[PDB]
Parts: structure tokens; C-alpha cells; sequence
């Protein structure tokens, strides 16, 4: 009753086509990954799976409000009409974005105006391995993502937690055969192509053969 | 006479807001889920998976959605289902999912002059089972099947089973070829992470290898 | 809000079903991909798979805006607003665009009204292995594109850089033969529609 | 020129989404199929394939007409905007609902208020296979369809010839290559759900093991 | 400039869901197809992989423009604003218009109103295998084209070329078949419902 007289007030004068701050301030997106369940690695397909609550939150100084309510726990079709992040995996193979009764996605817009989108992604990306030793070797698998249309100059990725704190397996999410997950690593870095600077979050996956 | 009707639908989605929970901002909407097992489709060692196939089916009772003129259970089409608030209730360990589309999307929208939606779905869901392969003969699976929901914590909504054991029906009607059900078992947990606390739903069951 | 103003005044008065220059000029378009991929060469259906960064340039002159920002970038929302050549690629079983997390379409404009677009584009074209021997295997491995409506009246493709064109990564990228080089031509192939402009992509390779 | 206005005096004022005669006498849908092809039997995961056309006609008393023509042919966009039922095959465990150019949908609206309306699949449907016999195998593989949210007392499906000819197999199509098509059988029953009391149409087919 | 508002009113007050000469003469589709591959003859499922670029001209008068001595090669988004034929595949098991960048399909108008239309279509078709000769047999796998719901009194179907209404095939090679021949056959094909045209597309497959 009330809050669609707030929820429509909120759209008035937005704009999707533009990230916050256009022509000002960078957008500092926090990325959170919580992983679901490190699925099986495929070694004649040289690549792995991995099921993420894939978690990010940036500032939008366009949808502050005064309601009643801090967070305003909204549903998916709210999403596509606001900006989003447009991160990819960089070594990303068949990444599924999982449709449900609803689809997986979530948004909770707070009256400071910081967002919470998180998804629930089956992401699958290369892991080369060599095989100079075969039965017994340990590498990394890595999962590199960022963004696809925006610099470094536009948006800038960052942790959520400290860094040796973000990317959290679960303690049942193990869906593996043949190898064991015993730790991961995560850095930022840069990766420039033909466009410009883009900033790629790195992280691998550390994990030993049985 | 069918211009009542048309006057009375037209007036219960005039207003409607679909982006905002029943009752938003104050007690949690309870949603009771049922659950008819068509089939235990294919169950495989190799893959760690099995399909099932089942009429989904939940109830929760939303204030917006009454009427007081028509002494019947309005059934309408299923595109009113795009058109309404259905929780956006997932399945954790879905590896491959989706509603049945053979004539249309197999979707009830059932309602009542109470204020009762019914919401049914025939979807079949690739659920992963980690099974121990330890001895073969005597295999003894327990493959589990978790309802949870996604955007709204245990504040927002809340989950039951509509019927305490009698809401999933046709488990002892499943033939397969290799496997034989000795119990099922419906357990509600409740599980918080960093985002929130959701509750949880989970239909398990006992397989045993011939 | 104003490049609010700027980018909404771009979209009045403009069709999407017609191209820039529809009767003055066959509207060139210049293009270049970066190879970030080439999968395993099966070759029992003559099948490589590869990934790509597929990218696209050409002026229209219907988005042609007054120099307050230099160019504006924009996200994958604006890119069913806005007139986007065809492109097809011929020998492609199964060319699938990359859709995860608000999919991979990126759009600049200039106020030149030259207009940057790519695409994630992963394929699978065809290569036959040429098997007269087995053991010492050489292999061409084209990959071409076209547009499938306009001809060459209507569409022009052209190399960014001359007789080259194409960027790559660093050779580990599940590639069981020997990569070594790239050629690329240009060939105008009639059909019964009109005649149409081909940019063929060489992928030689080689068993070791 | 005088058929395009004539469409919309049918159009306006006709709710989507009600069924013709809602607190009025049971809508009575009228099936026929004709099989093109028997597919070939899966004697592994216990199904066949079947595409055949599937048609359905109804009496919608919203949507006679006077006009030149006696009947009216239109395209599948017509269909989406007319209630039609949700026939869904209790066997089916994948199903295409085909396509080429547009959706292989035709609807012929006559002038009387009744309507055909058909449609191209191919149903997946499922065998329970009794295997103690496996060299000479005598099956009798079903084809049960009815509706997903409309009661008994909301739709009821009859036959539209006899019901000994209202099953058609093609003469000259049919993949099977180890069984061979003896033939058809129908039947109309009731299925208590816990939803409500719904009628099925029963297809039945009789195999043998070449 | 001028075109855009031509283009405009052939849109304005059309509708889609009444076919050309609606209550009159049946609308004359007359078909062609460019033959691609024929990518996997399996003879285990008994079905073969097509890709083809289908082809259809049909005369159509409310789309019709008096001046712009030239063609409207439009985009592929009019297309679901335009009156198509409903044709499908009699034998088809999986098939879909291909999605490379956009989906591949060709609008061109034209100033007398016969509009061309065109998609990029890779088909499994399912056909007859008799195994009885195990090798050197030849199994004659055809594609049945035909309309929906349209009567022969609502459409009619040819050959537009005659027997040059099919091109590439013998451009084919296959590992293990050989095209040795293909034919054309026109025909009607009477249901319960009514009598609909059927195209029919053979090819003769001699195994090596
Ligand atoms: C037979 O029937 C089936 C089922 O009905 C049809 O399949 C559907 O076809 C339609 C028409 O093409 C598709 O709708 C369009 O989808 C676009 C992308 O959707 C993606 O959805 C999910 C992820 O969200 C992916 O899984 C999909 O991938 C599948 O489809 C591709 C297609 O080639 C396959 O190759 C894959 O293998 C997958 O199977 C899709 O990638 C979507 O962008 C588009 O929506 C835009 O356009 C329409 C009209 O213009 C508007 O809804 C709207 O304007 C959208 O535009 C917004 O977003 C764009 C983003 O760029 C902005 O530019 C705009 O400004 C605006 O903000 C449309 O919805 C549908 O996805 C597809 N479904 C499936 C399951 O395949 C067959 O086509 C049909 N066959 C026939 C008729 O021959
Ligand atoms: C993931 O799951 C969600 C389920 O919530 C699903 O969202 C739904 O998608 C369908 C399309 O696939 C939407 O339906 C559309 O709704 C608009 C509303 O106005 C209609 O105008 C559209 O009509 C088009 O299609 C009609 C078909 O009959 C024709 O009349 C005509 O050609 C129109 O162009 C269309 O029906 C539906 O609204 C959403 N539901 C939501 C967002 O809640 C989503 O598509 C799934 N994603 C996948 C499968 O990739
Ligand atoms: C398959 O395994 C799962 C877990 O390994 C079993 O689920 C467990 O079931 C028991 C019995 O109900 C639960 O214990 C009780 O739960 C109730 C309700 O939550 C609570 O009130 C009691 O105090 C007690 O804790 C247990 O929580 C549950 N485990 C989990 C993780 O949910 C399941 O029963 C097994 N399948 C079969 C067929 O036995
Ligand atoms: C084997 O392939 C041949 C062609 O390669 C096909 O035979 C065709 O079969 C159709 C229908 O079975 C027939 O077409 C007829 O053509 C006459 C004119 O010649 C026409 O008046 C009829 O209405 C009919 O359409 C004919 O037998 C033959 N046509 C041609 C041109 O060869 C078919 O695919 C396969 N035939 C068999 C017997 O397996
Ligand atoms: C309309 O729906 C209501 C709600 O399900 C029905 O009421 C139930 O009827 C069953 C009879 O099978 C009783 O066992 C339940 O106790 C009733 N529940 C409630 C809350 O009343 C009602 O019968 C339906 N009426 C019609 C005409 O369909
Ligand atoms: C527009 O398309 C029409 C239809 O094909 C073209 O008309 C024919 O063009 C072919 C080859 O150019 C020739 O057979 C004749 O020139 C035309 N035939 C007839 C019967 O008119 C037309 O040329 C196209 N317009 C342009 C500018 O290319």
C-alpha cells in the first residue's frame, strides 16, 4: 500500500543504461562467492565445475529512500530494471544461470542506497593440467571474472570480507571423485585488451589427486 | 454469469503489485508445500545424479487475492501465474531443471474466496546424490531433495509440510528397475548464512541396489 | 541526468529496421576478433570449436550527438535499441552467444556516430584433417562470416589492420595439433539472394 | 479490410483467461490424434516416442460471429489470445511442442461458436515394461493425458468419433524396428487427485517383440 | 529520410493474423533451398542432420510502395510483424533457426509486393533405413515440406526455379555416403482436417 507509492517514485528519472555516478566517482562492486558445491573435474575436457551463490553489492545514489523499512527484501523482476554488473568469467565455458519456479536472484535495496544481487550460477571454466606426472600431480583451477563493457575507469571490483575471507566452500560442497579441494587463493589484477584496462579478479583452487 | 466474473479478476489485478510479498513489512506468510512423486526417472552411478519428476505444488494464503460474490474456487489460466507473487522456491542440489511445456507451462493458478492461492508445477529436477560406492551389492543410498527458498529470509516467509506426512504422495507407487524405496523421510530445517537465515524443506528417501 | 537527455534524444525519430545509409552508401563495416580459445579438433565431424571475441565497427550517421561527452559507454540494454548488422557465420554447427549475468554485448558511441560492438561468440566450424596422412596431418580450419540479408550493395565487411586483423592468446587452449600462423581473405561469393562479402579466417594447424 | 475489424469485436470484452461457461454448464473439449509415426522403443530407460497431431475442439459461445466467410483460418498469434485447456500427457517425461516457422498451431474458429484447434508433438512418454519375458515381449505401452487445473466438474474430454476410430495411426509411418504395432486401445477413466477429481484419456498400444 | 515513413505505413493498420487474399485466391509460396551439409547419416537412430538455407517468396499486396527504385532488405525484427506461411517438417526431430549474432533471418521487400524471406536452418530429419544389403545400399531419405493450417484452397506450393530450385548439393561430400541423385516432388496431402500441399526433397545416398 505504502511501499508502492516508494517503489514507484523510485523509477521516476532512472535510468538502466547508466552506472551510478556517470561522469564522476568510479562504483566499487564487492564480490562475495559462496560456493555451493565444487563439482567434478572433467580431465578429457580439461575443464571443472563449480556451483556459487555468486554475491555482489555496490552503491547507487539514485534509489535512496525514507520508508519505514531499511531493507526492502525486493523480488527478481525488480532487478531487470535497475542497474547490474555486467561480470563474466573470463574462462567460462556453459555457465547456466539457474531458472526456478522463480528465477535465482535476489535484490535488497537498502535506504542508504548500497544493492545486494546475488545469484545461483553452475559456472564451468578451464583448467589446463599438465600431465608430466599423471597419477600423482596438484595444480589450480582458476576462476577469473570481470567486467565486460566498463574499465577500469568505469567500475572497479573489490572483495566484500578480507580476501583470505570471501570465497567460502561449503562443508558438504564437495562433489569431487578423483581430487581433493584443500585450499584456495585468491588476487586482483589487470588484464588489458584491445579496449582498455579491465580489472580481473583471479582465484584459484588448489587441489591434489588421491 | 461470466461478466461478474471478468469485473471481479479485473479489479484483483488492478493495484496488484507483483514485485511486493503478501503482507510486506510485517509477519511472515506461511507457504505449504506438496509434493506428488510421478517418477524416479534415472538414477545413475556415473554422474552422481537422478531425475525426478513430481507435481510441485504450494499453497500460502495472500490478502489481496479475495473476493466476496462468486461462491467458487476461481480457476483461471496459467498465464495469471506471470501475472501474481509466487515464492521463489529453488532446489539446492538441481543440477538440470525445468517446468513440463508439452502443451502449455503446467501451471494451476487455483483461487479461493478465502484468500487461498494453490500453485502447482509438474517439474522434473536432475538432483545430485553424493553416493558412497563403498560396497556395491549393498548400496543403501539416502538421495535427498531440498526445498529452500531464495530472496526471503525465515522473517519473510515460512515453510511446512500441507499435510505433515500425507503431502508427498506416490513414493510407494515408484517402480525401478534396479532400486527399491524402503522409507522416505520429510524433514524442516532452518539454515542461515551470511545473507540470512531460509528455511529449509528436504525430501529424502532410502534406494537399495538388487 | 544529462546524458539521460543526450541518449533518449537518440532514440526518437530511429527505426531499427533500417540501416544507416540505406540508399547513398553500402555502409562498411570494419572488424576484428580476438581468438581467446580454440578447442579440441575432433574431426570425426570435422568439428574444431573455438572462442572468440567478435567485434564490429561502422558510422551511422542517424546517432551522430554534440560534443559534451567524448564517447558514452554503454551496457548490453542499449543494443536491441539500436540498428546491428547481421552476421552469420557460414560453416558455424553451432554458434551460441555467451548470456550469463546480463550477457556480453558491449556498446560504445562516439559523437562521430561510429559505433563499436562486440560479442563473446563461441563456434564450432567445419575442418576436414585431410587424411591422405594420418601421422603427418596439415589442416586450413576456415572460419567465415557474411551478412545473411544485405549483399554487397547494401553491406560491406573490412579488416581493421591490413591482411591480418586478428589478435591471439597465449597457446594453451586445449589445442591437441600445431598452431601456427593466421591468413585471412575476402572473397565475394554469389548466391541466389545477391551477391555477398566473405571474410574468411585461416587456423593452420598440423599433428605432432 | 472487413476481417480485421470483425476480429476485434470478438477480442474486446473477451477475458483471456475464464473458461466458456464458468458458474455455467462444462466446458466439453473433443479429442482426436492421429499418430504420424510409433517411434522406436527404448528398452533401457522404459519409453517410446510418439509425434502425432493432437486435436481439440470446444464450443466458445464468446466467440460466434456473423460474417462472409463460413469458417475463419488463422495463424497460432490468434491462439494465444483464446482460452484453450491444459492437456497434459501423464506418460510424458520430455516433450517438444514443435516449431519451424511459426508454432505448428492451427485454429479454425467456425461461425456455430465452436472452434478446432491442433497442435505438431512429440511425447517421450513411458512404459512400464515387464521383463520376464524379454524374448517375447507382449506390451501394452499407455498414453494417459487429461487436464493440469481444471476439476470434473470444470472440463470434460471426450472423443470425437467413436472411440474405436478415434485413434488414427498412419498407414505408412511408424519407426519402430524391433516391435511391431498389433494395435490401439482407448479408454476413459477418472484419477482421484488430492487437488481434485479429473478425467484421463487412456491411449493404449499393443506391442510385440519381432 | 522518405523511406522511413514508407516503411512506417506498410506497418500501420497491418494485421498479421489474416493472410494475403484473405476470403479470395490462395497466396502462391513458392520455395527454394541451398543444401549445406549433410552432417551425420546415423544409422543407428535412422535420421540425418540437414542444414539448408529455406527460402520463401510469396506476393503479398498491402506491402507494396510506390517510389524507392530499390529493395527493403530489412531486419530481422519485422519478421514477427509480417504475415510468414506456417511451414513446418513433416520428419523432423530436433531443428532450430540458427542464433549466431542475431537470428538469422532475411526480410526483403520489394516494390511490387512479392516479399523474400529467408532462415538458416540446421534439421534432423528422421527417415526409413532398410538394412537388409548391410553395405553398398542406398536409402533414398527424404524431407517432407508442408504447411500447417493452411488448405490448398488457403496456399499453394512450387518449386520456384523448377529444378534449379535446389542448389549445393553436389558440392556435398559425405566420409561414408555419396549423393548420387536427388529429386523435387510436388504433391497434395489429404488429412481429417483438410487437404494440405506437400513439398518433397529426396536424396538417394549410394554408401562406399
Ligand atoms: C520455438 O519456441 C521456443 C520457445 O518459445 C523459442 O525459443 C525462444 O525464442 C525467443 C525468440 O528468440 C527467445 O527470446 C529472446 O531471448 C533473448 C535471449 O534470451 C536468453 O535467455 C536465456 C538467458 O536469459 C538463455 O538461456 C537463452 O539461450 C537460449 O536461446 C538461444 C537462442 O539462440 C539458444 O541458442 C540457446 O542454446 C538457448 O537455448 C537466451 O540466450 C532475449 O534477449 C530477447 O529479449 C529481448 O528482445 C525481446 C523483443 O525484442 C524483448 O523481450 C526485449 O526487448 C529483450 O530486449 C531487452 O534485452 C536486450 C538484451 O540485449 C536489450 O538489447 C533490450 O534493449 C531490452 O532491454 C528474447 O526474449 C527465447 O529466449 C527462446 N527460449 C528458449 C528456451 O530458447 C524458439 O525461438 C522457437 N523457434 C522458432 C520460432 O523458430
Ligand atoms: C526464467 O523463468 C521465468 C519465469 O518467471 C521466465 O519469465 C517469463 O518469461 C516469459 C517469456 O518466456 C514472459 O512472458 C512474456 O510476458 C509478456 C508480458 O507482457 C508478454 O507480452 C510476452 O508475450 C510475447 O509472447 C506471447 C506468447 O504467447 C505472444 O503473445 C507475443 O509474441 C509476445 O511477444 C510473453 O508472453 C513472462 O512474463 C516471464 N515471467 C516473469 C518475468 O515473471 C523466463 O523467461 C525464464 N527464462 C528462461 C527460460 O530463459
Ligand atoms: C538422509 O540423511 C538426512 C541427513 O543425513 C536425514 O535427515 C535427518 O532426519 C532426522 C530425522 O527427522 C532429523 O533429526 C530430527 O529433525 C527434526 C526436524 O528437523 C528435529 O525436530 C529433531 O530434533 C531432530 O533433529 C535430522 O535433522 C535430519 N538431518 C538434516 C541434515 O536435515 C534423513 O532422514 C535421511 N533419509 C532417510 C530416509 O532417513
Ligand atoms: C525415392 O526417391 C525418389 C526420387 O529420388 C522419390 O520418388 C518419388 O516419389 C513420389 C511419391 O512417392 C512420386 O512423385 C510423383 O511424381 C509425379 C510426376 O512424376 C506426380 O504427378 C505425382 O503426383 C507424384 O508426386 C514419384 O514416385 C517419385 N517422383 C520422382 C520425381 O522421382 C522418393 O523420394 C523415393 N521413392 C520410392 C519409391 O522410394
Ligand atoms: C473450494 O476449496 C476449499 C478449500 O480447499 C474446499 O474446502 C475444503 O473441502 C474439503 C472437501 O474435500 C474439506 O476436506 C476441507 O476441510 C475444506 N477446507 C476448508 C478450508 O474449507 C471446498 O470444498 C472447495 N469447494 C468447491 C465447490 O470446490
Ligand atoms: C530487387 O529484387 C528484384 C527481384 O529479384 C530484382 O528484379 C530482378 O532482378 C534480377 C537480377 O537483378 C533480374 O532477373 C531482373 O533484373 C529482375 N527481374 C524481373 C522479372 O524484374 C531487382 O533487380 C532488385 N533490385 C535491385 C536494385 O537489385
Amino acid at each position: 500500500t505504502v511501499f508502492t507509492r516508494i517503489l514507484d517514485r523510485l523509477l521516476d528519472g532512472y535510468d538502466n543504461r547508466l552506472r551510478p555516478g556517470l561522469g564522476e566517482r568510479v562504483t566499487e562492486v564487492k564480490t562475495d562467492i559462496f560456493v555451493t558445491s565444487f563439482g567434478p573435474v572433467s580431465d578429457h575436457d580439461m575443464e571443472y565445475t563449480i556451483d556459487v551463490f555468486f554475491r555482489q553489492s555496490w552503491k547507487d545514489e539514485r534509489l535512496k529512500f525514507k520508508g519505514p523499512m531499511t531493507v526492502l527484501r525486493l523480488n527478481n523482476l525488480m532487478a531487470s530494471k535497475i542497474w547490474t554488473p555486467d561480470t563474466f568469467f573470463h574462462n567460462g565455458k556453459k555457465s547456466v544461470a539457474h531458472n526456478m519456479t522463480m528465477p535465482n536472484k535476489l535484490l535488497r535495496i537498502t535506504e542508504d542506497g548500497t544493492l545486494l544481487y546475488t545469484m545461483r550460477l553452475t559456472v564451468r571454466a578451464e583448467c589446463p593440467m599438465h600431465l608430466e606426472d599423471f597419477p600423482m600431480d596438484a595444480h589450480a583451477c582458476p576462476l577469473k571474472f570481470g567486467s565486460y563493457a566498463y574499465t577500469r575507469a568505469e567500475v572497479v571490483y573489490e572483495w566484500t570480507r578480507e580476501p583470505a575471507r570471501s570465497v567460502v566452500v561449503a562443508e558438504d560442497g564437495s562433489r569431487l571423485n578423483q581430487y581433493d579441494l584443500l585450499g584456495q587463493t585468491v588476487d586482483s589484477g589487470i588484464v588489458q585488451s584491445s579496449t582498455g584496462e579491465y580489472v580481473v579478479m583471479t582465484t584459484h583452487f588448489h587441489l591434489k589427486r588421491k | 454469469n461470466m461478466s461478474y466474473v471478468k469485473e471481479t479478476v479485473d479489479r484483483l489485478l488492478k493495484g496488484y503489485d507483483i514485485r511486493l510479498r503478501p503482507d510486506f513489512g510485517g509477519p511472515p506468510v506461511d507457504v505449504g508445500m506438496r509434493i506428488d512423486v510421478a517418477s524416479i526417472d534415472m538414477v545413475s552411478e556415473v554422474n552422481m545424479d537422478y531425475t525426478l519428476t513430481m507435481y510441485f505444488q504450494q499453497s500460502w494464503k495472500d490478502k489481496r487475492l479475495s473476493y466476496s460474490g462468486i461462491p467458487l474456487n476461481l480457476t483461471l489460466d496459467n498465464r495469471v501465474a506471470d501475472q501474481l507473487w509466487v515464492p521463489d522456491t529453488y532446489f539446492l542440489n538441481d543440477k538440470k531443471s525445468f517446468v513440463h511445456g508439452v502443451t502449455v507451462k503446467n501451471r494451476m493458478i487455483r483461487l479461493h474466496p478465502d484468500g487461498t492461492v494453490l500453485y502447482g508445477l509438474r517439474i522434473t529436477t536432475t538432483a545430485a546424490c553424493m553416493m558412497d560406492l563403498r560396497r556395491y551389492p549393498l548400496d543403501e543410498q539416502n538421495c535427498t531433495l531440498e526445498i529452500e527458498s531464495y530472496g526471503y529470509t525465515t522473517d519473510d516467509i515460512e515453510f511446512y509440510w500441507n499435510g505433515g506426512e500425507g503431502a508427498v504422495t506416490g513414493v510407494n507407487k515408484i517402480e525401478l528397475p534396479q532400486f527399491s524405496i524402503v522409507d522416505y523421510k520429510m524433514v524442516s530445517k532452518k539454515v542461515e548464512f551470511t545473507t540470512g537465515a531460509y528455511p529449509r524443506l528436504s525430501l529424502s528417501f532410502r534406494l537399495k541396489r538388487n | 541526468g544529462d546524458v539521460t537527455v543526450i541518449l533518449n534524444n537518440l532514440l526518437e525519430g530511429y527505426d531499427n529496421k533500417l540501416r544507416p545509409d540505406i540508399g547513398v552508401k553500402p555502409t562498411l563495416i570494419h572488424t576484428d576478433m580476438y581468438v581467446n580459445s580454440i578447442g579440441p579438433v575432433n574431426a570425426i565431424n570435422m568439428e574444431y570449436t573455438i572462442d572468440i571475441f567478435f567485434a564490429q565497427t561502422w558510422y551511422d550517421r542517424r546517432l551522430k550527438f554534440n560534443s559534451t561527452i567524448k564517447v558514452l559507454r554503454l551496457n548490453s540494454n542499449m543494443v536491441g535499441k539500436i540498428w546491428i548488422p547481421d552476421t552469420f557465420f557460414r560453416n558455424s554447427k553451432k554458434a551460441d552467444a555467451h548470456w550469463i549475468t546480463t550477457p556480453n554485448r558491449m556498446l560504445r558511441i562516439w559523437n562521430d556516430g561510429r559505433v563499436l560492438y562486440t560479442l563473446r561468440l563461441t563456434i564450432d566450424a567445419e575442418c576436414q584433417l585431410q587424411l591422405h596422412n594420418f601421422p603427418m596431418d596439415e589442416h586450413s580450419c576456415p572460419l567465415e562470416f557474411s551478412s545473411y540479408g544485405y549483399p554487397r550493395e547494401e553491406i560491406v565487411y573490412q579488416w581493421k589492420r591490413s591482411s591480418v586483423e586478428v589478435g591471439d592468446t597465449r597457446s594453451w587452449r586445449l589445442y591437441q595439433f600445431s598452431f601456427v600462423g593466421l591468413r585471412n581473405t575476402t572473397e565475394v561469393v554469389k548466391t541466389t539472394s545477391g551477391d555477398y562479402v566473405v571474410m574468411s579466417v585461416y587456423f593452420d594447424l598440423s599433428r605432432r
